RNA sequence: GUACACACCGCCCGUCACACCAUGGGAGUGGGUUGCAAAAGAAGUAGGUAGCUUAACCUUCGGGAGGGCGCUUACCACUUUGUGAUUCAUGACUGGGGUGAAGUCGUAACAAGGUAACCGUAGGGGAACCUGCGGUUGGAUCA
RNA sequence: GCUAGUAGGUGGGGUAACGGCUCACCUAGGCGACGAUCCCUAGCUGGUCUGAGAGGAUGACCAGCCACACUGGAACUGAGACACGGUCCAGACUCCUACGGGAGGCAGCAGUGGGGAAUAUUGCACAAUGGGCGCAAGCCUGAUGCAGCCAUGCCGCGUGUAUGAAGAAGCCCUUCGGGUUGUAAAGUACUUUCAGCGGGGAGGAAGGGAGUAAAGUUAAUACCUUUGCUCAUUGACGUUACCCGCAGAAGAAGCACCGGCUAACUCCGUGCCAGCAGCCGCGGUAAUACGGAGGGUGCAAGCGUUAAUCGGAAUUACUGGGCGUAAAGCGCACGCAGGCGGUUUGUUAAGUCAGAUGUGAAAUCCCCGGGCUCAACCUGGGAACUGCAUCUGAUACUGGCAAGCUUGAGUCUCGUAGAGGGGGGUAGAAUUCCAGGUGUAGCGGUGAAAUGCGUAGAGAUCUGGAGGAAUACCGGUGGCGAAGGCGGCCCCCUGGACGAAGACUGACGCUCAGGUGCGAAAGCGUGGGGAGCAAACAGGAUUAGAUACCCUGGUAGUCCACGCCGUAAACGAUGUCGACUUGGAGGUUGUGCGCGUGGCUUCCGGAGCUAACGCGUUAAGUCGACCGCCUGGGGAGUACGGCCGCA
RNA sequence: AAAAUGG
């Protein structure tokens, strides 16, 4: 482009959008369960991931995948998000804060305890 | 249409150089004559002549030494669609002063060296390496 | 259902204000269930529901989670061939069904004879079955 | 030549059936903001003065000057009415889009893909499409 | 598009002051594509973060400025307010009431409830600095100085140090030989920061209050004032820093990660399950990728995760990118605003450049230092603040002004070629139809058929007539045109191009958003025309079906006039203008004297360029001017709105 | 002449 055309129409950036909307510019936001269901992966994978939809305090109903072997969750559950999406599952761009809220922590686990809300064996 | 004759005489040599040809003649003008004669001076074309009174021209006598042209790259730095001044604390180094730059300043055209050591800024009119 | 979300709220707060309050939606009927030490008790609860909680509620008494069980014993041919050019999706079963032991469930025998159905057709053929039992073969 | 590479038993298009998601339209319905045209007139300030009243000054000792109060006018907040604009939410039903899963119907394209393909336009047809007119090569063939 | 106090003027009034500030009158102005008006969002700045930089993002703490103080509104007092802890009115809330009426405003400090992922004590002191009042003493100060809580960050330090083979047990692994943990631990010899206990101990303190003295002042050695002099006296922090002594390694390490990216690997369990995951992917019975263990790697009172910004991203490219085929040249042209502009002299000094002066708060950043045991932290000076204004200079270049010149551009004189356009006329061939003659059983069509046509005489052949459409051959990588396009011959009207030799004008130019014109085919309107062809439609075939391809028919349309539409793979998928840079073989059209010299065009190819293919003096090479356009694939050139259209 | 298809 020429420096004439610039001044007439400048360079223009991008809006780049965000990929944990409901989130809205916070580390983690609280919600209550109101459905605990199973969804099958995508191809290639095959599965039954765990996973909950949920309405946020700012009143946004998302799913959120509930990491970790074994929970504790049922429906009408508060719990805290946080953001991270799941690739082979489609819709899902939230991750559960285990032990956090009514959310406990995963049992028998003795490696990346702080990823799942474990104390110290 | 023809706008920018500076250039053209830039383009001129390049051609030139890149052709082998041991001369380049143009049509003349004051602004031409003073650069071919900075040329000259730092030794990066022969000699200069221009004859005609009517319509001069001007003919440059390009050098090569090991059969590679001596200039290497000159290009146009200030132009009409963007005309550069420079202060003389910015005035530029080109090839890390190996190269000269030649600028139009209140006491003439001169290389930036020149223009530096007489504390004068002006218009950068091209890059010569 | 804009009072239902407000309910749910309710029966968390109810059960907060007294620990005999036990609020449960019953997965099979998808129903919650209100428990209470009497019904004077539960009254009381869905009236404070209506006024302070401002939720509008009607009881009713819990849905009851029927199953189906076949009561005569039969064989049968299941078929399915589909094969208009290119691949096609053939499949055939000849399945005896009988009543089982009350409360032994499903006990799903294999026996094929001289490999008409390759083995490895035949766990899908059973778990096919399982499916079609876990949904409703009368009502 | 090729859009094929477990390599034509390749690749691959659309309607239809079912489920799900976002979105457009939709008799309308409920909110936010706002334009215009009016109405309204608390308090305050300014202007005028039915009446009422008055420490300091003047005085012929009666009054006078001036002031205050009240009243009145102007300006104006709340508030009210009509009619538009805009924005958001929601709406029986409906349009197309996307994502599913070894569904159904064909086989349109890729080889000259078996009628070369494609572009614009028009008409027709369950669907991919087909046909006319003009255009392009981003078609093979030639012994 | 916007605006009636609106734009200006005049007079009057008003303010501390200028002013439509206000009023009356007069004039009709003002603003805006250099973005007005309107809509959405937002306190601004010094600075902060990121970045090599240019930029990008941001405006918490600190400092400056502005705005607001329950909401809406108004004034009073005052030097200053339309006033956080003033007044009045209205409203919504809360509270009191004898029901008549009252009262109040934490966006001061602390604190409470609520909201939230989440943010502290209803502390102490005016000891110091600063402020209000006072002669002063003093008093007031949730300013401020300090203390509390919080790993929130930053910085410094510690949790021991040497020795120690027994290469112990024990764990894991193993080819069962052994290896690894690992000098690691025991064992031994030391040190004790810090914590703890004890005991010393700064500095922040200046002043103020008593006297006492001299001087000044005065009638006065009065009083007062000033400066010395002397004596008691003022610390919230506070159990201060710091120093010293005592006992004893005692009291003090965790978190994430090891498939690649990415430094760090095995065993076991599980078996497309459970699970993992930033990306690529991993898991279906020999999983360094899941989970556990052993071992390692990285960091450390932290370590991970999430959110968020910049970077990497040259991925909006000013620095610093593209558009033949990857996304991207408007279908073509004219042209206003705008951008840009040959050559010469003089003039001006706008830009530009130089120097100077004022300013650009302090802090921060940077450099050189100083001070806390060091560091974080604090501080002195300097630098920088890249900017802006003004003055004095320089004048090349750019600009302005003036005069020029001819080389760009243009005019004229002459000739040439051309399917360039518009209008009118005409010729020959053929098809179809109509009438008649001759003649007799087929014709036509296909891969093969059939529909169809024919004894009511077809087809074939001959003669006459009617009508429409298109112009064989010439004919060509030929020509003409901005593009779309343009083809018999003749005339009429008309546009452009090129060449030769002179003259004339004197930069009169180039590009061009918006605007305007032209613009295949199909299509649309009105009125004509209609031979042939042919969407639709019909029948016959083909086929599993055949809404097709093939056959027999056939309507709109195709044609003319006028109007509309405004699009095509409207393509060289290549914007326009100018200059420059090896060659060869051709076509077409001028011109000079076989050899020159112009215009246009085709193929091939060198350097160079290109991802490659290719392009290659007709550039996609080398440069300059201006414009158009692109920023992953879908969704989608679609929706909505606007404009245009009869549709 | 006809000559479809193949998670
Ligand atoms: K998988
Ligand atoms: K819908
Ligand atoms: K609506
Ligand atoms: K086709
Ligand atoms: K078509
Ligand atoms: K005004
Ligand atoms: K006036
Ligand atoms: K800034
Ligand atoms: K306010
Ligand atoms: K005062
Ligand atoms: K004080
Ligand atoms: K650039
Ligand atoms: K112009
Ligand atoms: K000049
Ligand atoms: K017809
Ligand atoms: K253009
Ligand atoms: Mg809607
Ligand atoms: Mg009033
Ligand atoms: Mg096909
Ligand atoms: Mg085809
Ligand atoms: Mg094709
Ligand atoms: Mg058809
Ligand atoms: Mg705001
Ligand atoms: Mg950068
Ligand atoms: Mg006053
Ligand atoms: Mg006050
Ligand atoms: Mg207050
Ligand atoms: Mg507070
Ligand atoms: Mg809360
Ligand atoms: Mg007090
Ligand atoms: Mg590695
Ligand atoms: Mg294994
Ligand atoms: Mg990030
Ligand atoms: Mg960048
Ligand atoms: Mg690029
Ligand atoms: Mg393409
Ligand atoms: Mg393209
Ligand atoms: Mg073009
Ligand atoms: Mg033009
Ligand atoms: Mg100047
Ligand atoms: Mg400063
Ligand atoms: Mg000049
Ligand atoms: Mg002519
Ligand atoms: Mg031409
Ligand atoms: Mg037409
Ligand atoms: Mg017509
Ligand atoms: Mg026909
Ligand atoms: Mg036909
Ligand atoms: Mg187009
Ligand atoms: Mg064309
Ligand atoms: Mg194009
Ligand atoms: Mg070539
Ligand atoms: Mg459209």
């Amino acid at each position: 482009a020429t420096v004439n055309q610039l001044v007439r129409k400048p360079r223009a950036r991008k809006v780049a959008k965000s990929n944990v909307p409901a989130l809205e510019a916070c580390p983690q936001k609280r919600g209550v369960c109101t459905r605990v269901y199973t969804t099958t992966p995508k191809k290639p994978n095959s599965a039954l991931r765990k996973v909950c939809r949920v309405r946020l305090t700012n009143g946004f109903e998302v799913t959120s995948y509930i990491g970790g072997e074994g929970h504790n969750l049922q429906e009408h559950s508060v719990i805290l998000i946080r953001g991270g999406r799941v690739k082979d599952l489609p819709g899902v761009r939230y991750h559960t804060v285990r032990g956090a809220l009514d959310c406990s922590g995963v049992k028998d686990r003795k490696q990346a305890r702080s990823k799942y809300g474990v104390k110290r064996p | 249409s023809m706008q920018d004759p500076i250039a053209d005489m830039l383009t001129r040599i390049r051609n030139g150089q890149a052709a082998n040809k041991a001369a380049v003649t143009m049509p003349s003008s004051k602004l031409k004559v003073a650069i071919a004669n900075v040329l000259k001076e730092e030794g990066f074309i022969e000699d200069f002549k221009v004859e005609g009174d009517t319509k001069p021209e001007l003919e440059l006598t390009l050098k090569y030494f090991q059969g590679k042209a001596v200039v290497e790259s000159i290009q146009r730095v200030s132009r009409p669609g963007l005309r550069i001044y420079k202060r003389k604390d910015e005035l530029p180094k080109v090839m890390a002063g190996l190269g000269i730059a030649v600028v139009s300043t209140s006491k003439g055209v001169m290389t930036d060296r020149a223009a530096r050591q007489a504390g004068l800024g002006g218009e950068i009119i091209c890059y010569v390496a | 259902k804009a009072d239902q979300d407000k309910m749910t709220q309710a029966l968390v707060k109810l059960q907060e204000e007294d620990p005999t309050f036990h609020a449960h939606t019953d997965e099979e009927t998808g129903q919650v269930i209100i428990g209470g030490m009497g019904e004077l008790h539960l009254d009381i609860l869905v009236d404070r529901m209506k006024k302070e909680f401002n939720v509008e509620c009607n009881v009713g008494a819990p849905m009851v989670s029927y199953r189906e069980t076949f009561k005569s014993s039969a064989q049968v041919q299941g078929k399915f061939s589909r094969q208009s050019g290119g691949r096609g999706q053939y499949g055939d079963v000849h399945i005896e069904f009988t009543p089982n032991e009350t409360g032994a469930g499903f006990e799903f025998e294999n026996a094929i004879v001289g490999g008409v159905v390759p083995r490895e057709y035949i766990p899908s053929v059973e778990a096919g079955l399982k499916d079609a039992m876990e949904n409703g073969v009368l009502a």
